[PDB]
């Protein structure tokens, strides 16, 4: 709500829940789910961890995709 | 995490005013922006009678008064109405002094610079606020969906704009206005509401238009289709309710009214429409910066809140875009009041503490330090 | 214990990884962009100088300047900022626990050693330090000791005849054109077709477009026939805007302007006859050996059909008394990281590194002395 | 004993008349405009596409369409309907007698020289064509064979360098902003002083109101100072509806997007390094009386002291061992035409056409052959 943090979790469907965000990292891509109850400070938290992952670790070679309900990507 | 903060968020839009506090979910006081004025003659002395009535009260008592908006097509015209206008929102509303409280305030781009001046004058020494900020309107609203990359289509009662921003750089050389909103919206369906006979000419007709118009108007997917529709059946009449009691019935007007947006040749002007001017204004950005940006249209306003216009929205820039591209448009609930809650991050971010203009600033650079600060 | 670092600064696209390995482990182009907008969504991380690849991700909103131009260093606090890049955001590690190898051009000015020897002593504290040549490391790549190599990058053309494991500073040529001018070639070339491309920010695409569909014709004339005549190598590619364009001629008219220069204008030698130039240019009893290593190195010695037209060019102006061959492997492109790979991780080079006490005692001049 | 025509084709302001005259005898913009409401008085003479200076009249109840954008032609049944305008109503000639004269951009496509030709000859039934440069006969109109030729018009900007009286298309460039993009500016740049004009029939008045009252600053900032503290350069203009508005500071800003594309968001270079870029491209031989016919051409060079800041800042980044000036001719926005008009009537230029029965056994072709 305030102090927005990050948190690893396995990769399932199971993990997700529509109270927060999520980051799938998958090399190259990189996306960005927005959950429908999610707040501001958390997608905006989650908007600047994918600009710094993006950015940082892989030097921009990469490509970020946002996302929410019903628009999932193929990926 | 954020820094609490004091300041106050007052989106002072063309049609509605909505004033709050930093870092709260929702604007305390939302009301139409209005002055009524009394153009009957007062024969029973006592009970208060005003010489001015500002607000929800306006709302109340309509039908014996005048009713002006100092705000047309975002420029401020009368001063002194929209001052008592700021008097109410922070004397009777959200009742707070303004001299301990910054001030965040929204405006449309391509402005005249004399609304900032003026503006800037009026908050700093009849106020005294110790703050001041004015932003863009798109840009906060871009703030509130939390992304950074995306064009905005933002359309209030009396603008509607296209902003572009790649990143967190605007491109102001891609900046599109139309002045094409709810209040041509509102004059044009008052027009053809006389073809089934219902004659509208006051203002408080032009309320109760403006309530049948949020009511019931739709955005139809394609047009041709929906008016041979609408002439071979009677599915898609609806009625209404008067508030004297009288009924009426509306069919094909209530997707006439909205394809105005989509069509502006209907009020007789030769600009094309919100889908061509996202169309150029994105094809007026440089080469690389296109994908990105048909991916994260954002709508915001009250003028956005047709249902199916995302729909047609889609199909319009599907059918203008290059067939690989990928277009997704971003329409979320809380889209009218958008602008507010990215007013609200903006204030509520640590980075902005050293773009307050200060009261110094101000006596020492006079008005033209809005100019040097905000954007 | 620690591992050695190998950086090879190219003009147009830099290198580096780690001593001992069979590629280099970051390759990324050595581009500096400074924004040309103004920033109105505050406190999200903008930076007033963005570098490297992450400088070519946003490359519509930046302004992109060349630190190296022709191979030589001109701007220098960029240089420095690929430096930073490219030891803290690249690599990850701290330049002062790993020993640092560098590669020069040929017939480099002593300055720009002296200086180079200064910002890796200084201003990043380096344990050891080494500068090496670009086309030697090549011939050393190639597993040969004698021959001659043709290095073209992206800002020149180097000719180096070595001998006994030596290049010989009388015959080293320059040729000033490489893909980068053939990119402005290929710019100026599709202006015909209804296409047009003026600032930085599209020229990579040019450029994607020339790496992706070029192909260099073994006979030119009769190429004009069947391109004029027929359409059967005229292919598409897709902009990422969603436009797609044709490229019928173009394709193989790009690669031309190495063997005709006055395609754009100056007066000098094709790359063909400046090999000839140079390797009169050696003495007599070596030219046995010297024609028969015909080393390709550089980027642009990717294209197909360039060791035929090579072959067929020195073929045709050589005399017929002697059987000519062209070698190109296919790391060509990465043979001068390789040679620093190979150089660095030797059991013998522990010797010839220049270390910080004998740098603190000697100056900024010890790097001639041992980088010989 | 017949007369031959000369039909300058602008981008947004066509010139014609006969040959052998010193001015043009029809000046008028090259527009279509098309109504936008329902004409509801009946057999009052009521068209459905309003051509030329009629269109520019009646401007608020119609649509107006350029049919050349960019200097290159893209819609072609208007440009047919242009020069049924020019031919039938302005010069009133019956087009079968009179021989005319083309002027076309540098670097025009084949295809579209192709199309041209198929037009005058099918359509109208000329006798004779010919198809000329615009840098060519602004050169001959300024009686130089050498030289370079900045021809700033209202689609585009070219810089032309000619040597020995025929040009050099590897040092020809497009510079791709003009008087248009100069109104869309000043369209920007007159919102903050509250006049709104978003149409097309207002987009002529804007570039009136850009006409009379712009100049070109000498220095910048010092001009920008003293239109800050002082008022002495605030001057009025009465538009049509009969309101007054006043314009300051942006009477100079505007032309200084030449100078500066930047304020437009274009990162491409301005209009004083762009013919340095040009003039280096040339051989080094030539460049001594190159850069002393500075020949201006076009009406965007109308502006008053665009002479003497194109002097000093050709004069700041050139070398200071040799003199610079610059010729600017008053009648230098006819100077095509002018051109044109010495050309056709020469005593040598019979034999340089291109008559009907030439075109009859060789096609849409010949154009390729004698136009060089
Ligand atoms: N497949 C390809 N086809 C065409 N050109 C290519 C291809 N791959 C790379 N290039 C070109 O090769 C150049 C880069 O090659 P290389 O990395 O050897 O150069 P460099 O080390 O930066 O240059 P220099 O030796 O001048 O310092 C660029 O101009 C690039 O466009
Ligand atoms: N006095 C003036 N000051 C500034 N601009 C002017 C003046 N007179 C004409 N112009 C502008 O010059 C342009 C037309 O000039 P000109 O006739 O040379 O161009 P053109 O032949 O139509 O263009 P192009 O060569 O690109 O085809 C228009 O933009 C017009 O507004
Ligand atoms: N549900 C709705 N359907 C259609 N239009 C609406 C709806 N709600 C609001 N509007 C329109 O939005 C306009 C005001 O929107 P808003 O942007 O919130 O205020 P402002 O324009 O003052 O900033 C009104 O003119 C109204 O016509
Ligand atoms: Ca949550
Ligand atoms: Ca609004
Ligand atoms: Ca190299
Ligand atoms: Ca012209």
């Amino acid at each position: 709500r305030r102090v927005v943090r990050a948190t690893e979790v396995p990769v399932s469907w199971e993990s997700f829940n529509n109270g927060d965000c999520f980051i799938l990292d998958l090399g190259n891509n990189i996306h960005q789910w927005c959950g429908s109850n999610s707040n501001r400070y958390e997608r905006l938290k989650a908007t600047q961890v994918s600009k710094g992952i993006r950015d940082n670790e892989r030097s921009g070679r990469a490509r970020v995709h946002v996302s929410e309900e019903g628009t999932e990507p193929e990926a | 995490d954020e820094d609490e903060t004091t300041a106050l968020v007052c989106d002072n839009g063309s049609g509605l005013v909505k004033a709050g506090f930093a870092g709260d979910d929702a604007p305390r006081a939302v009301f139409p922006s209005i002055v009524g004025r009394p153009r009957h003659q007062g024969v029973m002395v006592g009970m208060g009678q005003k010489d001015s009535y500002v607000g929800d009260e306006a709302q109340s008592k309509r039908g014996i008064l005048t009713l002006k908006y100092p705000i047309e097509h975002g420029i401020i015209t009368n001063w002194d109405d929209m001052e008592k206008i700021w008097h109410h929102t922070f004397y009777n509303e959200l009742r707070v002094a303004p001299e301990e409280h910054p001030t965040l305030l929204t405006e449309a781009p391509l402005n005249p610079k004399a609304n900032r001046e003026k503006m800037t004058q009026i908050m700093f020494e009849t106020f005294n606020v110790p703050a001041m900020y004015v932003a863009i309107q798109a840009v906060l609203s871009l703030y509130a969906s939390g992304r950074t990359t995306g064009i905005v289509l933002d359309s209030g009662d009396g603008v509607t704009h296209n902003v572009p921003i790649y990143e967190g750089y605007a491109l102001p050389h891609a900046i599109m206005r139309l002045d094409l909103a709810g209040r041509d919206l509102t004059d044009y369906l008052m027009k053809i509401l006389t073809e089934r006979g219902y004659s509208f000419v006051t203002t408080a007709e032009r309320e109760i238009v403006r309530d049948i118009k949020e009511k019931l108007c739709y955005v139809a997917l394609d047009f041709e289709n929906e008016m041979a529709t609408a002439a071979s059946s009677s599915s898609l009449e609806k009625s209404y309710e008067l508030p004297d009691g009288q009924v009426i019935t509306i069919g094909n007007e209530r997707f006439r009214c909205p394809e105005t947006l989509f069509q502006p040749s209907f009020i007789g002007m030769e600009s094309a429409g919100i889908h061509e001017t996202t169309y150029n204004s994105i094809m007026k950005c440089d080469i690389d910066i296109r994908k990105d940006l048909y991916a994260n249209n954002v709508m915001s306003g009250g003028t956005t809140m047709y249902p199916g216009i995302a729909d047609r929205m889609q199909k319009e820039i599907t059918a203008l875009a290059p067939s690989t591209m990928k277009i997704k448009i971003i329409a979320p609930p809380e889209r009218k009041y958008s602008v507010w809650i990215g007013g609200s991050i903006l204030a509520s971010l640590s980075t902005f503490q050293q773009m307050w203009i200060t009261k110094q600033e101000y006596d020492e650079a006079g008005p033209s330090i809005v100019h040097r600060k905000c954007f």
